[PDB]
RNA sequence: UUUUUUUUUUUU
RNA sequence: GUGAAAUUCUUGGAUUUAUGAAAGACGAACAACUGCGAAAGCAUUUGCCAAGGAUGUUUUCAUUAAUCAAGAACGAAAGUUGGGGGCUCGAAGACGAUCAGAUACCGUCCUAGUCUCAACCAUAAACGAUGCCGACCAGGGAUCGGCGGAUGUUGCUAGGACUCCGCCGGCACCUUAUGAGAAAUCAAAGUUUUUGGGUUCCGGGGGGAGUAUGGUCGCAAGGCUGAAACUUAAAGGAAUUGAC
């Protein structure tokens, strides 16, 4: 976009979202905290997206995410929903 | 004067390169900068084909090919006529001939 | 052997370098000889030895040879110097090639069998080459 | 001994382009096309007595 | 004088594994004194290729190395002694813009056959691929190679020489590891490139002659 | 890809 | 083997052909305007040992940083001392040619060397002939590593391969001047008489000269530091036309 036909202190959100987390107006990370269920299990977990140790239910000691490069993996029975 | 901005090489976010031996003389040279040529040709000539088809000993036969990668110093791609000496826009332009 | 029509197969080892030519013909198993014509048994000058009309003349001569030793087809394995000199085969690989389809005989395999190394020992002449 | 005939002139040959280089077609075989180097004026149509017929003309420049 | 006029001719026999048994003729000089003439055909070795064996011109890119192993009347009879490719087989698989993958392993047959694979194999492109090259990473590559030993190792040791001179000639262990190893990478042009024998048991009649047919 | 060395001082 | 030859090897079988063994080097093709490393440099497999950049992170400390006299670590090739190796090639040397001569270029045979270990040496057009850190500054398509999102296939086992869209980091490339420049050229060699972000080194017409002397390091070869007397009007950079 040409310099001239967008507002440096109102940019559209779009192009804030593109951007680079510590390049935005305003740094805010890209990470999220979500609610993952085991499949059969009612109670319920907070996981970090981005988990970097092996989380591990303590009703039936089963491991919910595996960590990875970036965000970590859930285990295929297990789901999640956004928390926050 | 500097003429080429690659030095005539190569060679990027590298220090050293090995040299190969130069298939005509046997001149040192870094690979990098040896004009290199991959010929692929049949081994019987195209005169010769019609001969050698017509004494096959067998019912149907392919014919094999030759390769041979030339690796050549600047000196004898030049002399060889490898390459030739061109204009200084004309040096510019990195696609093969047509 | 039995019949008119058999082929009896032997193996030409065709050497053409750019200072000769060979032209070896033998068994299956390559331990038995029956001719060995070079270039340089049909020329006088030491020019001469590998040019194509020399590598002509001696596979004239090893067909006409071969066919009394009741040889009807070859196979063929060309090379050149090979090792960490030239891979090129010599000016007189062609026409020996042609010369024994011309005379004759059956054509079997073909094949370049050039010595190839992995990675060699350095080739002479020096890290500046042959100045000329 | 063979007869050819000049089929086509493929064009001066030689430093001082003494000889041609011709496409000439075999008389007894007309299936069989061979290279020849000619010395003198020459051209299409022409018949060649080829005392030996197994050489390939090449370009002598 | 003539030395030919003093030599005899034989017929090389291929096994049983091959469907054509007559490979060729050579000849050896007649025996004379302590010049035994069956000493000077045993042991030698003959290449053919793979399609004068099985009359099938497909298979013209291999040559099969037969040893002479027994000489009975006029008739050398031989047994597999390693496989090789052609030349300009190689010569043309091999090209850029693609990673190469090679592999050997020594293994050992049920009839004590030390012989040394060496297999390869090259990546492929994808039919809807845009980008000019097909790169594997060298964690790929040592991957695959994991996979072409384990397998070359598992299909060798679970066989002998004849089976295994059967799985070659299909081309069956180069299918098995191109299927095996496309959860890694595709690959194409998957072979067995060359086969040589280190070492070979103590000769038995008994077992050559179970690869070789009555010949009277 | 055989072989081919040399041209007094100043000035126009 | 050469332009042509000869030196040279050869019926005590050369060269050539097949099989086998040993030795020491070298890791072709894949192999790229691709990768890693401070540089030098680094390319056969597998295991072990520590090390590392980038990416991801709503983890931790909280200014701990930048650049650097003195002083240190590493540092191609050649070379040195002593073992081990010694295939190939090959300074020196010896011959054969070419030549007016030919101490050469070409050919033939070879010592040291070339490889490795222990200890030295510390220099290369060791080059991007271009210090490091930080900010801003046009566009575009490729490519390597990591990551986010979307989507459809796979003779495969959610993943991998491919496709598309993005972010960060890297080796580069193409176009362009509103920039700079003596220009060649440079997207950093820009933001400089409208001159100032921080910091190290370092040049002052050409020679004498990287010489003499002193010091210091080195077994040596030499390295580092480094003048003067005297001499001289140019030497030199880029580009233009012509001639060759
Ligand atoms: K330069
Ligand atoms: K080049
Ligand atoms: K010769
Ligand atoms: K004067
Ligand atoms: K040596
Ligand atoms: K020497
Ligand atoms: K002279
Ligand atoms: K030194
Ligand atoms: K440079
Ligand atoms: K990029
Ligand atoms: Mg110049
Ligand atoms: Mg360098
Ligand atoms: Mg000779
Ligand atoms: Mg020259
Ligand atoms: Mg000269
Ligand atoms: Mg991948
Ligand atoms: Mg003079
Ligand atoms: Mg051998
Ligand atoms: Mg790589
Ligand atoms: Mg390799
Ligand atoms: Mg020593
Ligand atoms: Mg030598
Ligand atoms: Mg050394
Ligand atoms: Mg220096
Ligand atoms: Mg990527
Ligand atoms: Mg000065
Ligand atoms: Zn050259």
């Amino acid at each position: 976009t040409l310099p001239n036909d967008v507002d440096l202190l109102n940019p559209p959100a779009e192009l804030e979202k593109r951007k680079h987390k510590l390049k935005r107006l305003v740094q805010s990370p890209n990470s999220f905290f979500m609610d993952v269920k085991c499949q059969g299990c009612f109670n319920i977990t907070t996981v970090f997206s981005h988990s970097q140790t092996v989380v591990v239910c303590g009703n039936c000691q089963t491991v919910l995410c595996q960590p990875t490069g970036g965000r970590a993996r859930l285990t295929e029975g297990c789901s999640f929903r956004r928390k926050g | 004067t500097f003429k080429r901005r690659n030095g005539g090489r190569n060679k990027h976010g590298r220090g050293h390169t090995k040299f190969i031996r130069c298939s005509n003389c046997g001149k040192c040279c870094p690979k990098d900068k040896a004009i290199k040529r991959f010929l692929v040709r049949n081994i019987v000539e195209q005169a010769a084909v019609r001969d050698v088809q017509e004494a096959c000993a067998f019912e149907t036969y392919t014919l094999p090919k030759l390769y041979l990668k030339m690796q050549y110093c600047v000196s004898c791609a030049i002399h060889s006529k490898v390459v030739r000496v061109r204009s200084v826009t004309d040096r510019r332009v990195r696609e093969p001939p047509q | 052997a039995t019949r008119e029509g058999e082929l009896v197969f032997g193996v030409a080892h065709i050497f053409a370098s750019f200072n000769d030519t060979f032209i070896h013909v033998t068994d299956l198993s390559g331990r038995e000889t029956m001719v060995r014509i070079t270039g340089g048994m049909k020329v006088k000058a030491d020019r001469d030895e590998s040019s194509p009309y020399a590598a002509m003349l001696a596979a004239q001569d090893v067909s006409q040879r071969c066919k009394e030793l009741g040889i009807n087809a070859l196979h063929i394995k060309l090379r050149a110097t090979g090792g960490n000199k030239t891979k090129t085969p010599g000016p007189g690989a062609q026409s020996a090639l042609r010369a024994l389809a011309r005379s004759g005989m059956k054509i079997g395999r073909i094949e370049d069998v050039t010595p190839i190394p992995t990675d060699s020992t350095r080739r002479k002449g020096g890290r500046r080459g042959r100045r000329l | 001994t063979k007869h050819a005939i000049v089929v086509k002139v493929m064009g001066r040959t030689g430093s001082r382009g003494q000889v041609t280089q011709v496409r000439v077609k075999f008389l007894d075989d007309q299936n069989r096309f061979i290279m020849r180097n000619v010395k003198g004026p020459v051209r299409e149509g022409d018949v060649l007595t080829l005392l030996e017929s197994e050489r390939e003309a090449r370009r002598l420049r | 004088a003539d030395p030919y006029a003093k030599k005899d001719w034989y017929d090389i026999k291929a096994p049983s594994v091959f469907d054509i048994k007559n490979v060729g003729k050579t000849l050896v000089t007649r025996t004379q004194g302590t010049k035994i003439a069956s000493e000077g055909l045993k042991h030698r070795v003959f290449e053919v290729s793979l399609a004068d064996l099985q009359k099938d011109e497909d298979q013209s890119f291999r040559k099969i190395r037969l040893r002479a192993e027994d000489v009975q009347g006029k008739n050398v009879l031989t047994n597999f002694w390693g496989m090789d490719f052609t030349t300009d087989k190689l010569r043309s698989l091999v090209k850029k813009w693609q990673t190469l993958i090679e592999a050997h392993v020594d293994v050992k047959t049920t009839d004590s056959y030390t012989l040394r694979m060496f297999c390869i194999a090259f990546t492929k492109k994808r039919p809807n691929q845009q980008k000019r090259t097909c790169y594997a990473q060298s964690s790929q590559i040592r991957q695959i190679r994991r996979k072409m030993v384990e397998i070359m190792r598992n299909q060798a040791s679970s066989c002998d020489l004849k089976e295994l001179v059967a799985k070659f000639i299909p081309e069956s262990i180069g299918r098995e590891i191109e299927k095996a190893t496309s959860s890694i990478f595709p690959l194409q042009n998957v072979y067995i490139r060359k086969v040589k024998i280190l070492k070979a048991p103590k000769f038995d009649i008994g077992k050559l002659m179970e690869v070789h047919g009555d010949y009277s």
